[PDB]
RNA sequence: AUUAAUAGGGACGGUCGGGGGCAUCAGUAUUCAAUUGUCAGAGGUGAAAUUCUUGGAUUUAUUGAAGACUAACUACUGCGAAAGCAUUUGCCAAGGACGUUUUCAUUAAUCAAGAACGAAAAACUAUGCCGACUAGGGAUCGGGUGGUGUUUUUUUA
């Protein structure tokens, strides 16, 4: 309802004079990155008062941030990858985030998908050795070989289910020999997936192979001297 | 140097919702309807709406500090029609030519794995 | 070191074409047999000592 | 539990176990 | 626990005895409930009684949240509101129950029967002997953290006039009726208040108190010490919370526009250590700074400074043992290294900072197979190393920390294990060329890695970083595993255990340490206090002379287990009472009859019943093998390796008996003489004698310099 | 005291399938709710209205529940007696084909009656000579045999 025909409505009845100013009232705080990572830097976000401390500190407790994994690792190809940064430190104008899931891109879903060859999916919980538990969603499709003259490369049922149950195992012994950093520094430079095909050229060549989700489902009590740690208190200055 | 919001903007055939958010996706910085940005009813949708919309939420924008902007672009998703709009069209542009700096662009539509509409 | 570790390279693949070579050259026993090998073993050592061991 | 309990704290109230003698003799 | 009737009031532990226990145990009987329940019953057996009333007495506050109430002639019921101290209440006499009892002691023994029902519902070990079967209260640096010596020379009544800053009146002398029990609660209340949340519990000990007297006399008379009063002097004890020891600031109220009646308080308390700081994040509050230091910690410091101001102008503190300790640790040759406290992890943190670096520079290398991981396994990098990494410090015997490089997974490995090693050498000289083509600032060069036997050819690089560091590289496959296993296969009776042993060394060189290295530093970072204690115990062993034949993992575990297994103790949270509780638990263990199971966990995953009798069956096995225990003395054991075998094996019975000779002629000292400086450094003696023949070595340089102490 | 039908059963063997049963596990959406932002409109349509909104709708964010369905891969197809069947891992039985120097020895083919199984707003421009019937031809799915090199890997699966 704008404009001149446009009739009332109980709508304008009792209105709020804005008076507030909540772009004066704001305050920026600068995150940081964890220290798996190369472009630690990134992002400014804004807090709904200033005028708690300790309110302002759960604001930023609560928070959860997400960002492409080019611009969080130098290589300037938006490499169709999210990183969920949560948010569960505060320190002086600094956020220490930490990491909270992964996705890929429904572009990049597309970008795969094919149409005379089968996917393969397999989907494994697990547990890291620091009591996270993790769902991660593996994905693969068929191909054909460098020498076929068949028009279509389809899987029969016997090796689609060796090769999930082959990925299963793999993630499962990797991500449980893993801890959580461990982790992450195995996710960025893709080494899961050359394990996979490596793994699973003894059944039914695949070709693009992908370590397409992870899911976040639990967490410990939360651990100050851990996650400073893996970021890696102060004087103040004496106002007279 | 640079400091990014995202702009989240919904484009259906009926209007088209843009609306700039800081880069957590919580606080919203401003967010400008063509709806309420024409006079009139029929074109609460149009281009020329969605221009409108796009310049003036740019205006906040840079009031507030922001100065690029990662764009994540939405249909209706869902059962119905799954592209963007005419005001998703003009709404990037808009802004792009009010003189934000384009991050990124992303398609984030609500596809259903499994639709909620019967056989029969 | 370089060059110990290149000679050995040599002479250790001489050795293990010699031992593909004659694990799958057709061995016949002296009276008429065949003796079945698999495709991709390489050592007829290794098959005396699965025999040896099952 | 209950059944090492019960044979530990027998075995430790036989230890300590007090004298009838010297009960008698105070 | 070390609990009486006797007066509690006075400065030492009690308030609480089998009279009291009796009262409140017919109470529970009586009822309790807060519906007024009955909580127990007439014919329970003693084992239900006993967890019944513990779990009540435990889970119930009866000082600052609630009291309980009864009719001695009559249902017995809590109600929620606190009277500000232990109140058990008889409505038919107006009798609290608990009067003897200081709220300090009060949360103690809340804390022990916490940890009583705790060690009673766990349902795998047993924890009889932990319940019943120890003394805890004998030793007090053990059963406490953090005591300190507190001389007051008192003197007479205007002495104690002009000396005391407390006044001396009578409404003093009504709401405590000595002089001695209002010092006590006196100095309680100054130091919870001076310290608060840096500690856990509080206790006070009048050293010279006495209860005897003859007919002779109308009271006790005493000169003991200056004063003329029943004490010699003054012994706070502290049980200290861990991660706040070292806290450089100290917060009080916030800054209000006004005076608020706490900063008030604060500032009035402190005074001259009171001051306004602006912080980093736009916060205005009222804080007492400190200053932080390697020999003494924060809480001497404050101790002093607080009690000498609000209390006398004449009294003494010390700890020379805790002092003594800070000392023993090594230093390093960093800047400002003494300010540098014990709980700064500084150096390692920028060791692994030029890992990261070199993980970079190595990672994305071209290659023959693509890299699959690299795995830091060092001590450094689990936080063991005795002297901490200095730059450039290349006396340093564990200089050089470990790095495993594992490639993926191709099957055109050679089978043969000389040609298996040569080709990973081949691996490394690739990756040193194009990393010199590459890295100018780094250098490099090749080494014989000889720690394993019957295994010549391996080359591990090592690579030196211009930060100051040395990372060896060594490479791992699975024809490694493979290939072993065929050998112990193919090999001959004669020969088999001597196999075995080498593949017990290979399995701790390059499987196991991962599994170590991960479990420690991800327990090391909630356990704070492990690193320099398990660094002080290697310096303990180095001097006695056993590091040459214990290896590190061993000494790790072992540091440990007081850690993971606090009960009956604590969790240590000053380096004095770790140490010596590693060495009371060396001193009672008995290798030839006790097993040892290490559940790497943080606090309240852990091991099942299944693997914990799993591993019991493997011990009574090897028990069976050796009872004399002659090839295999200890056996520890956990669940990233239930062999155990792997890191207690290769070691001589003799090395294992002068260990716990020397572990029981600690325990002896300590029994003995007492807490001083002549025994801690009579322990950091060593024998030199009760050998067949010493040889004295005298090397051209002395290495502390270049060693960077 | 017959032969063992490119007649029939039956056994065995390795498989094959989106055939069936109970159980399990997962997926985004949608609906409901809690919590968080920001500010006046949203929805829908030839155009609108009924409808929901300064106890903040739509929108954004973190989560929770609830019932359904099983996208893209999805056809030149697969299995089922027909109606029909689509994510995982089990379990319970059943089945076709192929292999076979196994076993029984005309145990058979078509069927009026009769018995089992058979969601059910529907349907609405399709349509092909058939027959007991001769050779083929290209791709396709399932099994089997030979030849052959590439992909593969080598004493433990």
């Amino acid at each position: 309802a704008v404009g001149k025909n446009k009739r009332l409505s109980k709508g304008k009845k009792g209105q709020k004079k804005r008076v507030v100013d909540p772009f004066t009232r704001k305050e920026w705080f600068d995150i940081k990155a964890p220290s798996t990572f190369e472009n630690r830097n990134v992002g400014k976000t804004l807090v709904n008062k200033s005028t708690g401390l300790k309110s302002a500190s759960d604001a930023l407790k609560g928070r959860v941030v997400e960002v492409c994994l080019a611009d969080l690792q130098g290589s300037e190809d938006h490499s169709f990858r999210k990183i969920k940064l949560r948010v569960d430190e505060v320190q002086g104008k600094n956020l220490l985030t930490n990491f909270h899931g992964m996705d890929f891109t429904t572009d990049k879903l597309r970008s795969m998908v094919r149409k005379w060859q089968t996917l393969i999916e397999a989907n494994v919980t697990v547990k890291t050795s620091d009591d996270y538990v993790l769902r991660i969603f593996a994905i693969a499709f068929t191909r054909k070989q460098a020498n076929q003259v068949k028009r279509h490369s389809y899987a029969q049922s016997s090796h689609i289910r060796a090769i999930r149950k082959v990925i299963s195992e793999i993630l499962t012994k990797e991500v449980q020999g893993s801890t959580l950093a461990q982790l992450t520094s195995k996710l960025i430079p893709e080494v899961i997936n050359k394990e996979i095909e490596n793994a699973t050229k003894d059944i039914f060549p695949l070709q693009n192979i992908h370590v397409r989700k992870v899911k976040l489902l639990k967490q410990p009590k939360f651990d100050v001297g851990a996650l400073m740690a893996l970021h890696g208190e102060e004087k103040g200055k004496k106002v007279t | 140097s640079q400091v990014f919001g995202v702009a989240r903007i919904y484009a259906s055939f009926n209007d088209t919702f843009v609306h700039v958010t800081d880069l957590s996706g919580k606080e919203t910085i401003a967010r400008v309807t063509g709806g309420m940005k024409v006079k009139a009813d029929r074109d609460e949708s149009s281009p020329y709406a969605a221009m409108l919309a796009a310049q003036d939420v740019a205006a906040k924008c840079k009031e507030v500090g922001i100065t690029a902007v990662h764009v994540k672009i939405r249909a209706t998703g869902g059962t119905r029609t799954k592209t963007p709009g005419p005001g998703g069209q003009a709404a990037l542009r808009a802004l792009a030519r009010s003189g934000l700096r384009i991050g990124r662009i992303e398609d984030v539509t609500p596809v259903p794995s499994d639709s909620t509409r019967k056989k029969g | 070191l370089k060059e110990d570790i290149h000679t050995h390279m040599a002479i250790f693949e001489q050795r293990e074409a010699q031992a593909q070579e004659d694990v799958q050259s057709s061995i016949v026993d002296e009276d008429g047999f065949t003796l079945v090998v698999g495709k991709n073993t390489k050592s007829l050592n290794s098959i005396r000592k699965k025999i040896l061991n099952k | 539990k209950s059944n090492i309990f019960k044979l530990q704290i027998d075995e430790l109230l036989e230890q300590v176990k007090l004298k009838q003698k010297h009960v008698l003799k105070v | 626990r070390g609990f009486s009737s006797n007066m509690s009031h006075s400065g030492s532990l009690g308030g609480f005895g089998t009279f009291e226990f009796t009262i409140l145990m017919a109470a529970l009987l009586n009822g309790g409930g807060i519906n007024s329940n009955k909580i127990l019953l007439h014919g329970f057996s003693s084992y239900q009684l006993f967890k019944g009333v513990i779990k009540y007495l435990a889970t119930m506050d009866l000082c600052h949240d609630g009291h309980l109430q009864f009719h001695s002639n009559p249902a017995s019921k809590y109600i929620d509101e606190g009277f500000q101290t232990p109140t058990l209440f008889d409505k038919s006499t107006k009798v609290n129950i608990l009067t003897k009892m200081t709220v300090s002691s009060y949360q103690i023994l809340k804390e022990y029967a916490g940890e009583t029902l705790r060690m009673l519902n766990n349902v795998v070990q047993d924890q009889f002997s932990n319940i019943f079967l120890t003394n805890i209260s004998r030793f007090d640096n053990l059963k406490y953290d953090l005591c300190y010596d507190v001389q007051l020379p008192l003197g007479k009544y205007n002495n104690l006039e002009t000396s005391l800053a407390a006044t001396f009146g009578s409404m003093e002398r009504v709401k405590f009726i000595t002089l001695e029990n209002f010092l006590a609660h006196k100095i309680t209340n100054v130091a919870r208040y001076a310290l608060g949340d840096r500690i856990k519990y509080i206790q006070i000990e009048m050293v010279g108190q006495k209860s005897d007297f003859p007919i002779t006399k109308r009271k006790v008379y005493s000169n003991t010490g200056g004063n003329h009063f029943n004490f010699d002097f003054v012994r706070v004890k502290l049980i200290v919370n861990p991660s706040e020891c070292d806290k450089l600031v100290t917060k009080g109220p916030a800054h209000s526009e006004t005076m608020s009646t706490e900063a008030a308080v604060f500032k009035n308390f402190w005074g001259i250590k009171s001051s306004l700081r602006r912080f980093k994040d736009g916060s205005i509050t009222h804080c007492c700074v400190w200053s932080t230091s390697s020999s003494e910690p924060i809480i001497s410091s404050i101790v002093n400074f607080a009690l000498q101001k609000h209390v006398s102008k004449k009294a003494q503190i010390s700890n020379e043992t805790i002092k003594k300790f800070h000392n023993f640790l090594p230093l390093p040759n960093l800047p400002s290294s003494a300010k540098t406290s014990v709980l700064n992890l500084s150096s390692f943190f920028n060791l692994k900072k030029s890992f990261d670096d070199l993980y970079k520079i190595i990672f994305q290398m071209k290659l023959p197979l693509s890299v699959k991981s690299i795995l830091p396994v060092g001590s450094a990098f689990r936080y063991t190393s005795l002297c901490q990494p200095v730059p450039f410090a290349y006396s340093d015997p564990d200089f050089f920390q470990d790095v495993i490089l594992e490639f993926e997974t191709s099957p055109k490995w050679p089978d043969e294990i000389t040609s298996l090693e040569k080709a990973k050498t081949a691996f490394l000289l690739k990756i040193q060329e194009e990393l010199s083509a590459n890295s100018s600032t780094y250098r490099s060069f090749f080494s014989r890695d000889e720690s394993i036997p019957y295994n010549l050819e391996i080359v591990t690089l090592n690579i030196l970083t211009p930060e100051g560091y040395g990372f060896k590289f060594r490479v791992l496959t699975e024809r490694d595993e493979i290939l072993y296993l065929r050998a112990i296969a193919n090999a001959r009776n004669e020969l088999k255990p001597e196999l075995e042993a080498t593949f017990l060394k290979f399995t701790a060189k390059y499987l196991a340490s991962v599994r170590h290295t991960r479990t420690l530093e991800n327990i090391s970072h909630s356990y704070q206090f492990y690193s320099p204690v398990v660094r002080l115990f290697k310096r303990w062993l180095d001097t006695h002379l056993l590091l040459g034949h214990i290896t590190d993992e061993l000494a790790e575990l072992i540091a440990i287990k007081p850690f993971v297994d606090p009960a009956p103790y604590f969790i240590p949270g000053s380096l004095e009472n770790g140490f010596l509780k590693v060495l009371k638990f060396i001193s009672q263990w008995n290798w030839k009859d006790d097993p040892l199971i290490l559940d790497l966990v943080k606090p309240e995953e852990r091991l099942t019943l299944a693997q914990y009798k799993g591993i019991q069956m493997n011990f009574t096995n090897l028990r069976n093998s050796d009872p004399n225990g002659t090839h295999l003395q200890f056996f520890v054991a956990s669940k990233n390796d239930p062999s155990g075998i792997l890191y207690s094996s290769g070691i001589p019975l003799p090395i294992a008996t002068r260990l716990t000779a020397l572990a029981k002629v600690a325990v002896n000292l300590l029994q003995t003489h007492g807490l001083n400086q002549q025994t801690i450094n009579l322990l950091f003696t060593p024998g030199l004698k009760d050998y067949d023949f010493v040889v004295d070595l005298r090397t051209p340089i002395g290495l502390k310099s270049s060693c960077g102490i």
